[PDB]
């Protein structure tokens, strides 16, 4: 929501509808965690950039803030407050109000359900099959099975799309491009294209590995 | 998908070749690959660079397949592609240029005026001449190269020079198949790499002072690299996919019309440039030769030479038709003035005159 | 021969040669047994006509009689 | 372990083979062998080409005679 | 040469020519046995090479402008 | 079995020829590393020299890489 | 040579001479292709290596006793 505390995300943006733990190590983010504890377990998560600055900055954040309902908040004395957050959907960030701790106001979720939902469900099924093939073949590339088990039995197509997008490994710019796409089918098509690219790379890896063992 | 898989191949090789056995290649094949498939040059470069990908990934020391690979890549991606400086197309501009830079015979100017008048009327929905190439015949001293420089300035093009009196085999003007380091593309690709745009004025020196000492007469290669309807789709042995020499200007020079190769005598318009007269040489000295010596040797406001001394030097110290001997005489005058100034100048502006020229 | 010259030198429909001038060129400007000399003379005529037309087009269609050949 | 890793990475480098980029080439002198096969030539030409192709593939580096063989 | 071009056009095969005049040795027609980099065959092989068809119409230029003193 | 044992033993021979200290297999190798650095060369020369430096870490009876690398 | 040495003294530089009598190869003048041990670089390169100065005075003696032949 608006003027909600902001916790910079660690090393990548946490996509919505995914069961992920988020590390909180810096005290500047700890203060925002404490203030978010006063906002009824609701955090307007705005992520910072690639390799991070030790302190949150009013210019290194992203333009999409995801609103998350915290399942549980467990505390550790090692120095990191690992929070278990299950998000809802993305939302745009108007501007940046400096801190620390940082603040940022947003709006309602940008995920929308357009017309022609038959194509939506067809693309959801196609992407689910493509990701099942992608994960199943990627055992030599170390793709977990709990990630494949966490995408079955979903109601919202956005839930399935974001959950699969998180479980597939690529850079952060493509994740930002996916989160920018508010269309329910554009995100699915982008995930399908990225999975196709990664699967072509996987096929190249298999072919070159076969060549290596043949040479052996 | 092809481009991203080749990008992954680039990433793996640039991560691996750090420990590669052959370091003569410098493991820069991937660093230099930023102009293979991140290229701002046309499809020919892309196709060869795809083929150049095969030539990579080997060792060194004696006939490398990788040093030649990166050398060919650099040659392909450093010769300008589709980049032309904005040329001004005027003949009146040349009318002023051939007056602001030379005393001139006023006879050789008009021949270049004719040729440029042709060059404005480039028709056929393209630019193609099928016409001669400004062969200039005369002594060395006479301002052939300066005429070329003035023409290039008039049309705003980067003038060049590549001697052809030192070529004896069809390999210093041609190439060699790219398979090993130790083979160099011809002097014309050298000149094309020297410039950064696709339309440079190029000069060719002492074509008539070229012979077939070794097996192979460079005349045929000259005719092939120059004929402005077959060279628009031309490469020598070193390069593979054609590079056009149609936009590229070609002015030429020689000393006599007897040893110019007979096949090259096609599309030649002889522009005869004779010597000069004593008054003309005196004006040349007092305008562009003696001042040249003056600010070359460091004589800003130091010494001035009366016209009598200039004509005496011309009539005494040089008989060659060119303005090279007079230039050297005035340069040695500048040297002796540099001394006779370095032991103290009697005034801010010393005076040189015909009385004591044999002293200088 | 002449039409090719004119089509190359960018002067089609903007110069003409009263073929008496062609006779003059053949009888004065070339003594070889072929046409290469004639084609060089007509090339020079084309280029000089282009130069003269480049100092200001005085007509929409040119003409060259036999008299003014040692001017073009 | 260093020697094993070096051999493994050499094998991986050979595997790259360039794939779609390597479709023409196949480790070099292969496209040439196919083009020998593709061009319909007298059988003596085929035998000589195969013989000197066998004479090829002999470490072109440090051996310009392999270069002149490739020129042939 | 223009007659040869007309003949080739009538036969509808690509014309070509090679300035065989000024060749002072047998080596420029037969080449030499390949034993170094820069091993080059004769003029006729060049002509047939740049004409990518096996049945051209080659014009032996200036066939009466040769000399024979050395190298065959 | 014998070849594996021989490779093992020769490799401890390589691993004990490091002059005991293990700073370098040969003094000449570590001398060139600092001599390149201790001389102020342009970015075109120093940067390349830092990459042909990797041809070192070889010894006479092993790879002949250093045989000409040290001379260069 | 003694005039050269005196100029070097006056200029406060390092005199050095490399003889050029009877030289025909670029390998004799400058470096030859990097064939491993053997085929050492040429005369002037060795002269530049001898002096420890980057601005020396080099006396190219009997420079008119050269020769131009094959191999560079
Ligand atoms: N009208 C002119 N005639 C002859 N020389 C001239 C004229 N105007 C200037 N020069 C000078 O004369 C010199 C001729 O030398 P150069 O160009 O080296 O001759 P080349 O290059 O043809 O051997 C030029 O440096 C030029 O500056």
């Amino acid at each position: 929501r608006l003027e909600l505390p902001v916790i910079p995300l660690r090393n990548t943006v946490i996509l919505p509808h995914t069961t992920t733990p988020v590390d909180v190590g810096r005290a500047k983010s700890k203060r925002a965690v404490e203030e978010a504890m006063g906002a009824d377990r609701l955090i307007f998560l705005v992520a910072q950039r690639d390799p991070e600055v030790d302190d949150p900055a009013p210019d290194d954040l992203y333009t999409w803030g995801v609103q998350a309902v915290v399942k549980q908040a467990m505390r550790l004395p090692d120095g990191t407050l690992q929070v278990m957050v299950e998000a809802r959907a993305r939302a745009q960030v108007t501007d940046y109000i400096p801190g620390p701790y940082l603040r940022a106001r947003g709006e309602v979720f940008s995920e929308i359900f357009p017309i022609d939902e038959a194509v939506v469900r067809v693309l959801v099924e196609e992407l689910k099959e493509a990701f099942e093939k992608y994960v199943a073949n990627h055992k030599s590339l170390r793709l977990d099975r709990y990630q494949l088990e966490a995408v079955k039995g979903t109601s919202d197509p956005a839930m399935l799309a974001d959950t699969i997008a998180y479980h597939a490994t690529w850079t952060v710019a493509e994740k930002q491009e996916i989160l920018e796409l508010t269309d329910l089918e554009a995100r699915l098509k982008k995930v399908l294209g990225l999975l196709s690219r990664d699967l072509e790379r996987f096929e190249l890896d298999k072919r070159v590995a076969q060549r290596v063992k043949e040479q052996m | 998908d092809t481009n991203q898989r080749e990008y992954y191949l680039r990433e793996q090789m640039k991560a691996i070749q750090k420990e590669l056995g052959g370091e003569d290649g410098l493991s820069d094949l991937e660093a230099l690959r930023k102009k293979i498939e991140e290229v701002g040059m046309p499809e020919a470069v892309k196709t060869k660079a795809l083929k150049e990908l095969d030539r990579l990934e080997r060792m060194q020391q004696g006939s490398p397949e990788a040093t030649v690979a990166r050398t060919y890549l650099d040659w392909l991606t450093e010769v300008p592609w589709s980049k032309a400086d904005p040329e001004v197309l005027d003949i009146n501009h040349t009318r002023q240029v051939l007056d602001e830079d030379h005393y001139g015979l006023k006879d050789v100017k008009e021949r270049i005026l004719e040729y440029l008048a042709v060059r404005q009327l480039t028709q056929g929905l393209d630019v193609r001449n099928k016409a001669p190439i400004l062969v200039l015949v005369g002594p060395p001293g006479v301002g052939k190269t300066s005429l070329g420089r003035s023409i290039a300035r008039s049309m705003n093009r980067k003038f060049h020079r590549i001697s052809l009196g030192g070529v004896r085999d069809e390999a210093e003007i041609r190439g060699h198949r790219r398979t090993y380091i130790g083979a160099m593309p011809g002097k014309l690709i050298h000149a094309m790499k020297q410039v950064g745009v696709i339309n440079p004025v190029i000069l060719l020196d002492e074509i008539d002072k070229m012979s077939s000492d070794w097996r192979g007469d460079p005349a045929s290669a000259m005719l092939e690299v120059l004929d402005p309807e077959q060279n628009n789709t031309f490469t020598d042995h070193y390069l593979d996919v054609p590079y056009d020499l149609s936009k590229v200007f070609f002015i030429t020079t020689a000393n006599t019309l007897q040893t110019i190769p007979r096949p090259l005598l096609d599309r030649m318009e002889v522009i005869e440039i004779p010597g000069y007269t004593n008054m003309e040489k005196q004006a040349i000295a007092r305008q562009y030769l003696w001042p040249k010596q003056v600010r070359e040797s460091g004589m800003e406001g130091r010494i001035e030479v009366t016209d009598a001394a200039i004509l005496r030097v011309i009539s005494e110290y040089t008989r060659e038709a060119g303005v090279r001997g007079l230039e050297r005489e005035l340069g040695k005058i500048a040297r002796k003035g540099a001394k006779f100034w370095l032991e103290g100048a009697w005034e801010g502006l010393r005076t040189i005159d015909a009385s004591d020229i044999p002293t200088y």
